[PDB]
């Protein structure tokens, strides 16, 4: 299904003059590294064709 | 010599990588015939067949090794004693791995070792006989069954060196029964008589022995266990000392008892437990407590010192839900009456948890606290919830040309798309009779639980119709007690009904005196309501109260411009006290009454009377046929009169009950009662009448006396009850005994 | 209303032997359904050992006790023959009347539940027979005989086109003169068994007395033999990619039952509706599905072939059984 | 103004006894000693700590004492501001 | 579980019963070491409920009807003298008067008294199943020494009468090391392990001496549950030989030859020294056996099903039967100048005779 | 279909059944091949064809314990990455599980643990085999479950801010800010943090995040 598409692209906020915002740390995404792969219905779901 | 090649074959359940990397000698170093023997034990390590031979004869070594089926699978011929499970499990773990190697001597090895756990489990006699078969692609299975007898009764118990109480007492209590043999029971049976004991108050009490005897036939156990009780020990004032919080006054009112009582073991358990549990309540989650006997031969005189730290005060830093799934995180999380961020009340906690249990909506409930890593002062609770999936929905419909439509329906589901709501409908049309019901409740409309609800309904016999629609406000206005009012509509029209007395001087009291013949009635009003209603949930039980009274009280009035004013009171009530202070063993008394009358010069419209009769109001007599009987005006010449059951204006019932989860079964559920209960009608004035019952006052009062059963059911907790009306009269219907769901 | 307890021990022997308890509580109006009106009230127990032979089949077997008691059955010849069997001089011309009777009994029964798959089954059989004896003794000393069976065969080793057969059989006199004529009856009409006649519509309709003639209302009867060949097929239209687990089905019915003890002699003037001949005929189309709610069935029939008033129920649906 | 509502209650248990133990030079670890970890600490990019003791039972009035401490870096206690009551 | 079939034979002997005595109540299906015992033509006999009676070897008259009263009237009778002594295994142990079967005191033993009471120069030994000696004085009851042997968790009725020689004692023990122990100050003396064991996480860690030894010329013989027949050097502990060739209890030797009965249920007997045997019985396997008696010069014994064997002394010949008694025996029988003693479960006492 | 052992050529007629969706037969004669030959050249394949086949029988418990036993028998098999995109995939998929996909009413409120797993999961996939030609939507897939993961903390952040708890709100969207600073969940946050501030009177907090706040919010 398709509903994880559409999900709002992230925007990292913007540390106001002379403060700064927490060291953050855990649940961030790597890059997606210039993969070149499918999305979404286009994704191959079945297994390997062979090992 | 040296060697610049290595021959191998086969390689089936090992690679050659591996035997290179195994051997201590490698391809192209110095060896002999004892690094080649060493060669060949390096890869017996690995695994290997047994079977192997070495050949020199020029730069290479030869070497083959004798493959054949190993690896294994488990099946047994039948287990009857033994569970197939525990035995699948017990085979691994004994070493039959599925799909490990195995050979003759594992053959050998495994039925020693079914031997040694059969005997484990009592039965001493049994046997073990194993087999395997091949399968294809060097497989094996393997098959093995069972010979075994009868597993050893338990005879004589023997306790010896006792002098106070004797055998039968401490065999009496424990769960061994002079039966089979269980080593673990062993050991709890073991601390039931130390616990006996110690609470009895012989506090030195020792047990210096214990062993069990196969007689020769290995038929049965003798349990033996050796006594010490030491003299007549006496209690002496408890004494506290150590890092207390400062709350001194509360500990020792809670730990201080009179001295010179007998000393008892679950007596300071309690004690110690209650101490920490004080503790736990002010926000010391994980308190270091601590009891030693002082023992004094001086008049056996024994004082506790009971040394308590209570540590840090813990603050609960996060409060997570995990199965909360179908619910949002909201209404659990209102529910939940301890805060985020406070110190950690502990039976604040258990609070909520009774309150999520409360709800009902949740099949288990259970309360984890943990500390957060690498930190010393901040505590973690989180809950773990099953779902009861209440949504019971059925549907039907027909649809034919001489039969153009019928219907059912029925749709109650709470939370049903999570939030919170309950939304229940109902419907049906038969030929004979159309109904509609659809009510919300939002209830917790804000969050301090100002419950908000809708009901509305709509109802139509091919005469009766009426229709309406009632909403009410909840709001809670103390721990305990709840409060509601309300407001709604609802319209009637009757038509073509039985003459009946009662309806007629209802009719004439509209001042519409009524056509007193021919079934020719037709009336229509529309009434609308004022609801006030009051609330009593001071029970403390999940399923079946034990020491706590509810009560529970209902108000109609129709003062806004009605068709018709009056007003009606309802008053319920459910007492319970306790055998004394044992909770376990309940009696209640279970009591009604039920008022409704006339306003603005008229009288209370009969469709509102009360209805007495059946497992909803009184025990023992048909539902709803105890309220005053019906007369009717003369048609297929006196005033005629009939046994049928109509509702009266006024209402009394009082019944007693005993509830006993008696164990005449392991306990691991009935009762027996008394009961009473009376109908009558006001304006019903006997001055017009003469042969006729006492319908003005309640002097009829009818009882029944039986027993009841409760059981719990899928659906709802169910109860069953039996009776024999012995005070009952005239036209009293009743049967013995009938059902009833909640 | 309805109620029953139920509470099993798979092992009372370790073969496997069962032992189920089955104790109920049934409040009955016949004019909740097209059955001539009366009202049955009944309460019993019946306890049952459930045990296999071999593979997937059981055994059953038990004891029951039960109770029933009777009230204000319509003035009919059906119902006042069951009294005179009992010897109850009857009411005929008030049908202010009652009857209670306490009775007790065995039963025995088999399954062959060979079955593949709880839904969408494609290759599988069952067969479900019960037989229920009175035992010397009992108020009422009827029998009965209960068979229902189900097969599936595939046509296609896609399992697509598969076929549901069902029949229905049963019969029940008893010993002696104590008929069971009107507390145990078989039904026809509904959803399940033909579908497309009105629920237990099949069957006698009674013959009034004069009270305080031939009526076209049903008694039930005492033989049955209800069938069903239904033909199932994937469904032309729909989102088969998603809709693989909706099942489309085309359906041929038949329907019979009849009373061995209508005496065509005292009835001379009345339809013989002791012949068995006058099956009920209907065929037509399916829809079952299951949803994440619950399980739906839709189907039509035209129930092309019945007798005089024989209320047809063309289109039924429901959800949840 | 009477239908009833759980007492609030909020942040570290602060007492009169408890707090003149802060005094200016302490080590902020042993600073987590004497008071017991802090509830709130500023993400801001500065080293305080907000203790906070605050209850609200039924309806009765609002109560709160506050107590804000500046660690410099490295972590020594350099001031005390304490609020006895809730500003109002 | 497999039976023996009861064999048959024709009765050669043609024995009979001389007397029997319903005394009173049996010991049940408890396995109890509870043999009566003869003493100048009166023979003594128990009850487990606590009912004893003297009667007379050659009628059966009883004199007592003392109940000492359960109690658990255990452990056997012996007699020596005036004294009738006596366990219980209510760790109590009773003496009785001869003559009257007065008591003479009651003394307390630590735990259960199993083992049969053993006369010997002023003591009475009586190994109670805590595995502790203990000799009672014959003259006053007070416990004069004690010793503690320790006990594996799971054994056998450690019954392991001791036996008297030289002064000194020998005696079983559930762990399976004999000990010999001077009977002035039971100071042990010397320990042996009587055989391999613990080829299991507890029950072929069974090793039990429960027999009662015996003592010849300075020879001690033998026997465990699940080890062997063994010999021994009085002096010094050290063993001797081996007889892995049954093993389970109540071994008898007369005539330089040894009998005993297998764990399997079947009799033989053992050449003069080494362990091979002469003859071996068959086809009384897994049904109870009881101690044999050899009598008058016939080897008896009885079974469990109700009857008596009667085998040949020097070969392993089955020539008699059938001396049927009701519900059969769980205890020793005795033996007696020219008489025989048995006892059976229901209490009831019988005498054989030819 | 009978459990009869089939020679091993079974792969081809079960390969047709799996490709023409017949998922019980499928799923059954898979589990059958895999029992009757565990370890033959056909193991790893079979494997992997069972868990997509149990994938498509939607029967999700199961493909949990398949891929638990296939990472515990083969910690590095060369399509391993396969395995850990269906694990992460099978977790969301048991999330999205509710009745509610007809109604249409959101479950972002509902339990997060299985979306933690799955993020959790499709993370160190990302993070190990970037260049498979999975990553792509793994990452579609991230950026997803960590907006999902923030609208649960934001709900209970406005629960706390409504019964007043200001202590709660302001640590759990602090929380908020130490762990998700980037999603729009915590940009409908920060004027919670505001009034939790203004309620407890810190104004020495208030105006910097109101300062936050406003050199932000477009």
């Amino acid at each position: 299904d398709e509903a994880y598409l559409e999900a709002a692209p992230l925007a990292e906020l913007h540390a106001p003059a002379g403060m700064i915002l927490p060291v953050t740390s855990g649940d961030y995404a790597i890059p997606v590294t210039n993969g070149s792969g499918a999305v979404g219905k286009a994704l191959d779901i079945r297994p390997p064709a062979q090992p | 010599f040296v060697v610049k090649d290595i021959h191998f074959e086969g390689l089936q359940r090992v690679a050659v990588g591996a035997a290179l990397l195994s051997m201590p000698v490698r391809t192209g170093d110095t060896v002999n015939d004892e690094d080649i023997s060493n060669t060949i034990r390096a890869l017996f390590a690995t695994g290997n067949f047994e079977d192997v031979r070495v050949l020199r004869d020029g730069d290479t070594l030869l070497v083959q090794v004798k493959e054949r089926p190993t690896i294994a699978s488990i099946t047994f011929s039948g287990n009857k004693s033994v569970k197939d499970d525990m035995l699948k499990q017990n085979l691994e773990a004994s070493g039959v791995r599925v799909g490990e190697s195995l050979d003759r001597t594992t053959i050998a090895d495994i039925e020693k070792g079914l031997e040694d756990f059969y005997y484990s489990v009592g039965k001493y006699s049994a046997s073990v006989k194993a087999v395997v078969t091949p399968l294809p692609r060097n497989r094996v299975d393997l098959k093995l069954v069972f010979q075994e007898g009868v597993s050893a009764e338990i005879q004589q118990i023997n306790i010896v060196g006792n002098h106070a109480f004797t055998t039968d007492e401490l065999i009496s209590h424990f769960q061994l029964r002079d039966r089979k043999y269980q080593k673990q029971k062993l050991a709890g049976d073991l601390e039931t008589l130390r616990s006996y004991y110690l609470d009895r108050g012989y506090a030195r009490f020792n047990i210096d022995s214990t062993q069990v005897s196969l007689t020769p036939d290995k038929k049965g156990i003798y349990v033996t266990v050796n006594i010490t009780e030491g003299d007549q020990y006496k209690l002496s004032g408890v004494e506290v000392s150590g890092n207390l919080a400062g709350h001194s006054a509360e500990i020792e009112q809670l730990t201080k008892i009179e001295p010179g009582e007998l000393y008892n073991g679950t007596k300071v358990t309690k004690m110690e437990d209650d101490i920490k549990k004080l503790l736990g309540r002010y926000g010391y989650a994980y308190p270091r407590v601590q009891s030693m006997p002082e023992i004094n031969d001086a008049d056996k005189t024994v004082k506790l010192r009971v040394n308590v730290d209570a540590g840090n005060r813990f603050y609960v830093r996060k409060i997570r839900f995990e199965g909360n799934d179908t619910s949002k995180d909201a209404v659990l999380r209102r529910e939940m009456r301890q805060m985020e961020g406070a110190w950690l009340g502990s039976d604040l906690v258990d609070q909520g948890k009774e309150r999520l249990n409360r709800l009902g909506f949740f099949e288990t409930v259970d309360t984890d606290t943990q500390r957060v890593p690498g930190s010393p002062d901040q505590v973690d609770v989180v809950y773990k919830v099953k779902e009861r999936n209440t949504g019971s929905f059925n549907f039907g419909i027909g649809y034919g040309t001489e039969s153009g439509v019928s219907f059912q329906a029925g749709v109650q589901q709470d939370n049903w798309l999570g939030t919170g709501y309950a939304v229940g409908i109902n419907g049906t049309k038969n030929d004979y009779q159309t109904y509609a019901e659809l009510s919300v409740t939002n209830p917790y409309f804000t969050v301090d639980g100002v419950s908000l609800g809708g009901r509305l309904f709509y109802n139509d016999f091919q005469t009766n119709k009426s229709y309406g629609t009632c909403v009410t406000l909840g709001f809670p206005i103390n721990e305990y007690n709840s409060l509601r009012a309300g407001l709604g509509y609802v319209h009637n029209s009757l038509s073509n009904m039985q003459p009946q007395v009662a309806m007629w001087r209802y009719l004439y009291s509209m001042g519409e005196h009524p056509s007193t013949s021919d079934q020719d009635n037709s009336f229509k009003t529309d009434d609308f309501t004022f609801n006030y209603g009051w609330t009593y949930n001071k029970l403390d039980r999940g399923y079946f109260p034990t020491d706590g009274s509810r009560v529970n009280l209902t108000g109609k009035v129709t003062i806004p411009g009605s068709d018709n004013e009056y007003y009606k009171v309802t008053l319920d009530t459910a007492t319970y006290v306790p055998i004394d202070d044992d909770h376990k063993w309940v009696v209640l008394g279970r009591t009604r009454w039920g008022y409704g009358d006339g306003l603005g010069g008229k009288e209370m419209p009969f469709y509102e009377n009360f209805y007495a009769g059946g497992s909803s109001t009184v025990r023992g007599f048909q539902s709803n046929t105890i309220g005053p009987k019906a007369v009717y005006f003369p048609h297929q010449k006196d005033l005629c009169k009939s046994d049928d059951a109509v509702g009266g204006n006024a209402m009394a019932v009082a019944s007693l009950e005993f509830i006993t989860p008696t164990p005449f079964i392991s306990d691991k559920r009935t009762s027996f009662f008394w009961d009473m209960g009376t109908v009558w009608d006001t304006n019903w004035d006997s001055s017009q009448y003469s042969g006729y019952p006492d319908y003005s006052d309640p002097s009829n009062i009818r009882m029944s006396a039986g027993i009841a059963l409760q059981w719990m059911s899928p659906l709802g907790p169910l109860v069953f009850s039996y009776a024999q009306p012995f005070k009952k009269y005239d036209g009293d219907k009743a049967e013995q005994f009938q059902f009833n769901i909640g | 209303t309805y109620a029953e307890l139920s509470v099993t021990n798979p092992y009372f022997t370790v073969d496997g032997v069962s032992l189920g308890g089955r104790l109920f509580y049934n409040d009955f109006q016949a004019d909740d359904a097209d059955l001539s009106d009366y009202t049955n009230k009944s309460y019993g127990t019946d306890v049952t050992l459930g045990f296999p032979i071999n593979e997937y089949n059981s055994l059953r077997a038990g004891l029951g006790y039960v109770h029933n008691s009777l009230s204000n059955m319509q003035p009919q010849v059906a119902m006042w023959r069951y009294l005179y069997s009992m010897g109850e001089h009857p009411s005929t011309s008030d049908q202010d009347n009652s009857f209670k009777t306490d009775d007790f009994t065995f039963n025995y029964g088999w399954t062959y539940n060979k079955l593949d798959r709880g839904y969408f089954p494609t290759d599988g059989s069952r067969v479900n027979l019960t037989g229920k004896v009175t035992i010397p003794g009992s108020d009422n000393e009827y029998y009965k005989v209960t068979l229902d069976t189900a097969t599936y065969v595939p046509i296609d080793d896609d399992h697509k086109w598969v076929v549901l057969g069902r029949t229905r059989w049963g019969y029940g006199d008893g010993l002696g003169g104590k008929e069971m004529p009107f507390y145990e009856n078989f039904y026809a009409g509904g959803s399940s068994t033909v579908r497309g006649f009105q629920s237990n519509t099949i069957g006698p309709k009674a013959v009034y007395f004069p009270h305080q003639c031939k009526s076209d209302d049903a008694v039930g009867g005492n033989a049955m033999a209800v069938a069903s060949l239904e033909f199932i097929t994937p469904t032309p239209f729909i989102s088969d990619k998603y809709a693989n687990s909706v099942r489309t089905s085309f359906f041929w019915d038949m329907g019979t039952v009849w009373d061995t003890n209508w005496d065509s002699s005292q009835y001379s003037g009345y339809p013989d509706y002791s012949d068995p001949s006058n099956i009920r005929m209907s065929a037509g189309i399916a829809l079952q599905w299951m949803s994440p709610l619950g399980p739906l069935v839709f189907s039509y029939a035209q129930p092309f072939k019945k007798y005089d008033g024989d209320k047809a129920e063309q289109f039924q649906f429901n959800i949840g059984k | 103004r009477v239908v009833y509502r759980p007492d609030i209650n909020q942040g570290n248990y602060l007492t009169a006894n408890d707090v003149s133990k802060i005094r200016v030079g302490m080590t902020q670890q042993q600073v987590a000693y004497a008071l017991g970890t802090p509830l709130m600490s500023d993400p801001f990019g500065t080293n305080t700590w907000f203790y906070v003791f605050r209850q609200q039972p039924g309806h009765e009035g609002v109560t709160q004492q506050t107590l804000t401490l500046t660690f410099n870096s490295s972590g020594v206690l350099t001031n005390i501001d304490n609020k006895p009551a809730l500003s109002g | 579980v497999k039976m023996s079939p009861l064999p048959t034979v024709e009765n050669q002997f043609t024995p009979t019963t001389a007397w029997s005595t319903s005394v009173g109540s049996g010991i049940g299906n408890f396995y109890s070491n509870l043999h009566p015992a003869l003493a100048d033509n009166v023979v003594y006999a128990a009850d487990r409920a606590g009912l004893v009676k003297a009667l007379n070897a050659d009628d059966g008259k009883e004199i007592w009807s003392v109940s000492l009263a359960p109690a658990l009237l255990s452990g056997g009778v012996t007699v020596s003298g005036g004294h009738v002594y006596i366990g219980s295994e209510k760790a109590q142990v009773y003496a009785l008067n001869t003559s009257d079967g007065t008591v003479a005191w009651q003394t307390k033993v630590a735990g259960e008294a199993l083992s049969r009471p053993v006369v010997s120069d002023g003591l009475v030994l009586i190994h109670t199943s805590n595995g502790q000696l203990q000799a009672l004085n014959e003259a006053d009851g007070a416990v004069k020494w004690t010793v503690n042997l320790d006990m594996p968790s799971l054994s056998l009725r450690g019954e392991s009468a001791p036996t008297t020689a030289f002064g000194a004692a020998v005696v079983g023990g559930d762990n399976g090391r004999v000990s010999a122990v001077l009977m002035e100050q039971g100071q042990m003396i010397w320990q042996q392990r009587i055989s391999q064991a613990t080829g299991s996480t507890e029950i072929d860690r069974l090793s039990d001496v429960d027999t009662t030894p015996v003592v010849v010329n300075g020879v001690v013989f033998a026997l465990a549950y699940n080890g062997n027949l063994t010999a021994l050097d009085l002096r010094s502990g050290q063993i001797m030989w081996k007889r892995e060739l049954g093993s389970v209890n109540d071994f008898i030797v007369d005539g330089n030859r040894i009998y005993l009965v297998d764990q399997n249920d079947r009799v033989m007997a053992l050449t003069i020294d080494g362990g091979v045997t002469l003859w071996t019985q068959s086809d009384l396997l897994h049904r109870l056996l009881t101690s044999p008696v050899l009598y008058n010069g016939n080897l008896v014994v009885g079974d469990s099903e109700g009857y008596l064997h009667w085998i040949n002394v020097e070969d392993g010949r089955f020539v008699a039967q059938q001396k049927v008694d009701s519900s059969g025996f769980q205890t020793e029988p005795v033996a007696a100048d020219g008489k025989l003693l048995i006892q059976a479960k229901d209490g009831t006492v019988y005498s054989i005779t030819r | 279909e009978v459990p009869d052992n089939p020679p091993n050529e079974i792969y081809a007629t079960a390969q047709q059944k799996l490709q023409d969706g017949n998922w019980r037969q499928a799923i059954t004669q898979l589990e059958a091949l895999d029992n009757r030959y565990p370890f033959g050249p056909y193991s790893q394949q079979v494997q992997l064809d069972l868990i997509y086949a149990y994938y498509k029988n939607a029967d999700l418990p199961l493909a949990q314990a398949a891929i638990d036993r296939f990472i515990r028998l083969n910690p590095t098999h060369p399509n391993i990455d396969y395995v850990m995109y269906m694990r992460g995939l099978t977790n969301m998929a048991l999330d999205d599980s509710a009745l509610q996909g007809f109604f249409g009413v959101d479950r972002s409120d509902r339990d997060p643990q299985h979306a933690r797993a799955a993020f959790s999961d499709f993370s160190k996939l990302v993070r190990g085999y970037p260049n498979s030609q999975y990553t792509t939507d793994a990452t579609k897939r991230l950026v997803f479950l960590k907006d999902r993961l923030a609208k649960y903390e934001y709900s209970v952040a406005e629960y706390y801010t409504e019964r007043g708890a200001w202590v709660a709100v302001v640590n759990r969207v602090e929380g908020m800010l130490r762990d998700y600073p980037d999603t729009q969940a915590t940009r409908d946050a920060l004027p919670l943090m505001e009034n939790a501030y203004r309620q407890m009177q810190m104004n020495a907090q208030a105006e910097k995040v109101a300062k936050i706040i406003a050199a932000n919010s477009s």
